[PDB]
């Protein structure tokens, strides 16, 4: 009804424009792109499903766009979120829903 | 005193205690005899006959550099080593009595300002530090991305225990991360503090299940008694209240220290208030510099610490002293020695006092992403400065650049929100 | 502000908590629009919703009088009122975060001190006080007719436990009251705290034993924790040791008040050590007087309070403070408001910094027998300063004006003492 | 020494506890001469005037038989009988003092290894056990038929609480009934123990409402003291968790069984980790062969033990040891004495060390049904581990030999399995 | 590995943790990559997804010497370096878990013996140490200038409760200033641990009544689990036992650091055996040197630790690592790495095995006063040891030679002493 | 969805031959056979109803198959498992799924 | 009876020659002797009543012996104890009697 999701969520649903240019800044910063899914979104609740593994040997962003819509294609009733990690500050440092059922 | 005290050739090891004080001698004292005065009232004081069942040498404070202060008349830096023995570990009540306890009152010094400590890695090692640290605190409230929103409700007296748990619903279910307790409410006539726990906890849960995101509201637990304390923070514990605040200053370090040790031992949060740091920072040429009090928060604990508004480059120096592992000395930015945290975890910056949606660009900016930017009143209010946040946000992620842009994406944002549109209004 | 929070013609209910507040503004501002500033940022900071939601009028701090500061420019003094319904009862650090917490980082004040505080009898019945007082510490040391005496333990670090009881062992045999830990001994690596309070009370044991008089040895319980706080002071009740030691601005209001209510309900005497005073009380145009921390550590608990060596009225003032039932306001003693304790006991001033014998009569005359008088080394001079003090003693009964006869009273004291005739030598 | 510590005829009581070294003497020392040395130098050591106040015979361990190795020079067996008086009930830890406390470093003999231990049943009954053991665990985790399936998360170090809970999350989703901690992992810097425990509790929950299966993750409760590994298994029960993990080495017998008791208590499974194993058992000619400490571990109490990879006779030997309720002597198995049990439950092995699912049809072999299988990495690899094992058990138990047709069960598996097709075409 | 685990250009940090490996490669691994190989068996292991998700290169051991041996071939010295961040604080057990944890085991290595570790200052200072240490010790039991002596309790098993009792009062009466438990001796039928507490204590207070001296007897409370030792500590302090005893490799080191923090809480002196050495120490070419474990006891916690008879330079190398602040690496001494302790007490050595009183000069030569001599048997015997001690401790102070003459200086003793001239008789 | 059960249930649905020959498996180590239905699939839930009683003299694994065949048509919407008991050991060495709704 | 003292009190008292020797000891290894004296000798008992300072600026063995001479002359019916500290090392390196009521 008016259930929230922590990042870009307050924004309008981010375009593929608006997405590959978040990955690209995810790219400048190093953040590898992780994508997950999950069928419900419960503010508890802390994991979700990872697709299929996280891209690490990356080089555009229209991959990681890739990997989301093939995601989009196996799980449409899902949500799905893009996580990066800086592994030398070991902070998450995204995680914004890129894909809502 | 300059004869023992004043060592200009010796080389601090890496286990001393370094302390940077800003002096100005009483007309006719001599500015290296001054230094040394403080390298000797800060550890030994000044013969007796217990002295020779002792070695003298080995518990000296020794002062090891003294220069003159750039562009000032009478004032000079003093950098005094003191031995790691001197101190009891995991005791900043004790690093405090040691460096500050005395020299403060010495005659032959005008003016004396404590600038900075270097903690050596072997005492950081013997503290706890912060109950959680920056990042998992941002995996246990699940948030990522952006800096966390916090409103401190009003008014800060007067407001019954259910119409606070009222204030602090609309808030929290208009978009912010956090509300909080204002320093002045502990447990007054008008407002018991288990009443106003209940109802907060009540409100957090609603505006939980309602926005589906983690809530918090920082609980005051500052108690006149150490017991009162633990009955406040084990009743926050009770309800599931993720977070808590404390006063560090006016309730002291040792009880700071012994509740983010059951912080840690119970998974709360400790944000971390700073009244009364004006009556020890504000002047500049007394007391002590605010960035030393954060400096011994992060060894005592805190997750959060309240950090002021935004010298800007002083306050970027103090929030890289409670962030980042690894700080070189920087003068211009007020770190007058390098600080090693041996992964100690940081300390998330609270900036306040009125933070103003139009002056977000400039916060988002200035602090990055790990910051709680906390508003000094409802839930389009909240939603106006989620959405601003948000978008400043995306758009410093996008590449533009926040401080030339930010009115321009401000006012984009405000197109598509309505909220966001009235507040810019405003 | 103005407007609402000065009221020049409110008079103060008995009920009302008052502050005396110095303030310069800075150039521009007048000084009533400053002292309603003074009100308002003690108060309520400054509208919201919430705000309807209660009485705002009954929750405000009042300015009700302005006064320049006689022989000064750009100076005056703000007397606020503040209800009684603004404070949690019994809580020193919730009276100081309400009144001092923000009111120092305004900006339109160039400068502010805060001089005294009325505390209302209704405010201090919610309070412990000192756990035992003037009278019932006589009464439980069996000491009566003079001041106490006291050395602090040199060198401040350095000695084994074992070798620190043998210097408490020889100052106490040699006739003095109290020997005293030095504010920078808490647990060492040279010295942990259980060995040393072990041999502490085998020299208090010995020594009583030797002289058929009560001893003490104010150990210091001052921990970086409250657990390690309550363990240090639950071995020294174990051991029977008659009073502790506590540093209450460096620790903190709530680790005091917790350590008073401790010491009253097993029988302890409390020291209050102020480490750290200088940084808030030194500078005469910013921070706060020390007679206002007197106050509070006197609600808070404290049978000690240090008071400095000897502006000689001032002292005294804030000496009647801590030890009368009612003193009356006098701007020469620095008293601005007149004080009722509600016949809560009174706490004993200790005065020290290296009193030199030859001074005794002069703190003998200034002080009075309610007082402890400490030494900053060996049973001999011990003897001397006893044999000196009640030499003072005596001659003030008998009398003599201690002030125009005090050398002439040591001088005869000393004709049949061999151990003053040597320090009166020196 | 012979005459009085070897006694050839001697037969074993039902009582005696008894123990099988392999020593090698120095030249000159007959083989005898130093057998009987070793049952003195464990039982008496070697005359005062306090001897002849004791019955001396009766508490003295006898050398009942030597013999050579074969195909070995200068080795041989020795066999001594100790009274059940000389051992405190329910401690490993004094039977552990008696018998290898100091014989090992007797000057006559060159080189020593305890082989076996005969744990008499009047000497079991006075131990715990297993807190639960295979039956019971069995039944809790609702798992039958087949081994258990574990995988070690990697890397050890560096993940953070919220990382690692990740991983197990994808490990046990993936068909794996446990995960588990390294070794190495207690409560570093990187991760504090309790933000992991809660992170790898979410992580399980989240499994086990996905899979429908009970799942598990062997939560590292070794800790530097007994109170802070009491509050890591407490907080491992608060959150529901099956099972914990201890280190019995490097923590030590007490603590072991301190813990086991406190498993049975409790309802919790306790995984053993042999960390340091391989400091007393690796070399063939010195040390405490591994059967040992297995056996001293069941008794200690432990669900779980880590066994080796897979001398494959010997391994089967103490696997046997470990598991069954009486265990004949078998030297070409390793077992030196019969094992009576008296209906004490039996231990897991667990087998790891990367073992390479090609290798699953062997190792269903060879440990059957009552083990784990401990993989050395996501939920695809997890799929394939648990269909290979699963084909190899349905193929098992359909005859089919595991040995020979292991490649074409697995490739036969495969057809109808993308993730096992993957795996087998790695 | 070599590539990335051999460092031979890697300066270590102050704040890394050195460990000194002797190994021999198996026949075709050269010596740089078994270096690496020990280097990375001890801290990584060895890809994974979550590999990525972590700094690899942080947390990496880093081989940054090898060298060969001297006088041996295929035998070298491997210099290992790691961070800070790997080890929990205060824990010994996570450091041994760490770093021997599983290197022992790797097949490509034929011998492995772990020589050294280097404990950095920073590791040192979240470790309590020794409860007391050799300086609070001597101050607690008043014995000064000379080395303490006991005497174990013979025979070890047989003995009831009241005539240990007796045997520990005849031996304390002589002249010793310790008795002992047997390690043996925890809760046996013949004697339950509780009346030997007893009938010690009793023996104790009339040896002590009777000669005027502090008295000892190491009561063993090792026991079975965690809560039986507990009890058993207790009821010693109940009795006023001033030191207990523990076996800290077979009851473990959480367990001996339980006992350690108990002891310094409650004023007990710990003596620590050794049994099981052996089985780790004494192959030259495998296992753990034992001055690794006395400095891992040192850390844990321990006022004495027996430290063997008496390679003679060796032995005195780890009493100087057990006793001293600061040790310079001395090969000849095997002290691989300058060890700095920052101030934590040394533990006192315990020379034992029938140190034979003709041989007390050279033991005190040797040792020096900071020693415990343990004789492995009457009062006149007692008095005999005490005689000769306290000559030899005369004559070595008075400048003659202890080595030359000993002989001479015994028979000096002797003339004058019966009971020495019996025992120097035989 | 992706519902899994303790043992072969990560392999295709067993057949009618893949049944009888772990019941002839079942019947050489002595387990005789207890076949129990449940309505749900639960972890936490440990016991099943059993299907009338253990089947103590059991000659033929086709009189299992019968049992579970009528309990199908009885149950048709229930689960089914095939149990063994080891009564020396005194272990249960079989649980597996032959029928899911 | 048969009380002991802690060290050197199972030889014969010390003469002074012998006195003089550990004295002498004490200045070589820079132990500033301090004298003490107590009416009794307790093993409980910590302290004693030092005797008037600690000799730091000692020179000979025979100034000791002089202040322990009039000890003896002042507290003949008392025992008298020479103590010396190693402050560098922070120990008491010696504690023996000299004098017996």
């Amino acid at each position: 009804k008016e259930r929230r999701f922590e990042t870009f969520s307050y924004l309008p649903p981010l375009s593929d424009r608006q997405i590959a240019a978040q990955i690209e800044y995810m790219i400048e910063q190093g953040f590898h792109p992780l994508i997950e899914f999950n069928e419900h979104s419960n503010p508890e609740e802390f994991y979700w499903t990872m697709w299929k593994l996280p891209l690490f040997d990356c080089k555009s962003p229209q991959q990681v766009l890739d990997e989301v819509r093939e995601c989009r294609s196996e799980y449409g009733d899902c949500y799905i979120r893009v996580a990066g990690f800086d592994n030398i500050k070991q902070c998450q440092t995204v995680s914004f829903i890129v894909h809502r059922p | 005193y300059k004869l023992t005290y004043y060592t200009p050739d010796y080389t601090p090891k890496d286990t001393d205690l370094l302390a940077a004080f800003r002096f100005s001698p009483q007309p006719g004292v001599p500015a290296d005899e001054a230094g040394a005065a403080i390298a000797a009232e800060s550890s030994t004081g000044t013969t007796v006959w217990t002295d020779l069942l002792t070695d003298m040498d080995r518990y000296k404070g020794k002062c090891y550099h003294i220069e003159p202060v750039q562009g000032e008349e009478n004032s000079y830096f003093a950098f005094i080593a003191y031995p790691l023995d001197l101190f009891e570990e995991g005791s900043v009540t004790n690093i405090l009595t040691s460096i500050v306890g005395n020299v403060f009152g010495f005659k032959a010094i005008r003016s004396l300002r404590l600038e900075d400590i270097r903690f050596p890695v072997a005492l950081v090692k013997t503290f706890q530090g912060p109950p959680h640290g920056i990042q998992v605190e941002r995996d246990l409230l699940n948030k990522y991305g952006r800096p966390m929103l916090g409103c401190t409700i009003k008014p800060k007296l007067g407001l019954s225990a259910k119409n606070y748990g009222r204030a602090v619903y609309e808030c929290l279910r208009g978009g912010l991360d956090f509300t909080k307790d204002d320093e002045n409410i502990n447990s007054q006539p008008f407002q018991r503090w288990r009443d106003r726990f209940l109802f907060v906890a009540d409100a957090i849960h609603k505006s939980q299940a309602e926005t589906g995101e983690i809530k918090g509201h920082y609980l005051n637990v500052t108690a006149p008694t150490c017991e009162e304390m633990m009955k406040r923070a084990e009743f926050a514990k009770e309800l599931g209240m993720p977070i808590i605040m404390h006063d560090f200053l006016t309730a002291g370090f040792t009880a700071n220290t012994t509740l983010a040790k059951w912080c840690r031992d119970n998974g709360v949060l400790l944000h971390i208030h700073r009244a009364m740091h004006a009556v020890i920072d504000r002047q500049r040429n007394h007391g002590i510099h605010f960035r030393v009090l954060a400096k011994c928060l992060r060894l005592s604990g805190g997750d959060h610490l309240h950090s002021g508004t935004v010298d800007k480059a002083s306050t970027l120096g103090f929030v890289d002293l409670m962030r980042e592992d690894h700080i070189e000395a920087d003068r211009s930015r007020g770190v007058f020695f390098t600080q090693d945290w041996a992964s100690m975890p940081g300390v998330l910056p609270v900036a306040s006092g009125g933070i103003h949606v139009w002056h977000m660009p400039a916060l988002v900016e200035i602090f990055g992403d790990d910051s709680v930017l906390q508003f000094g009143g409802n839930a389009p209010g909240a939603t106006a400065n989620r959405v601003a946040l948000e978008a400043c946000v995306q758009a410093r992620n996008e590449g533009r650049d926040l401080y030339r842009e930010g009115g321009d994406i401000l006012r984009e944002a405000g197109k598509w929100s309505p909220e966001l549109a009235a507040a810019l209004d405003l």
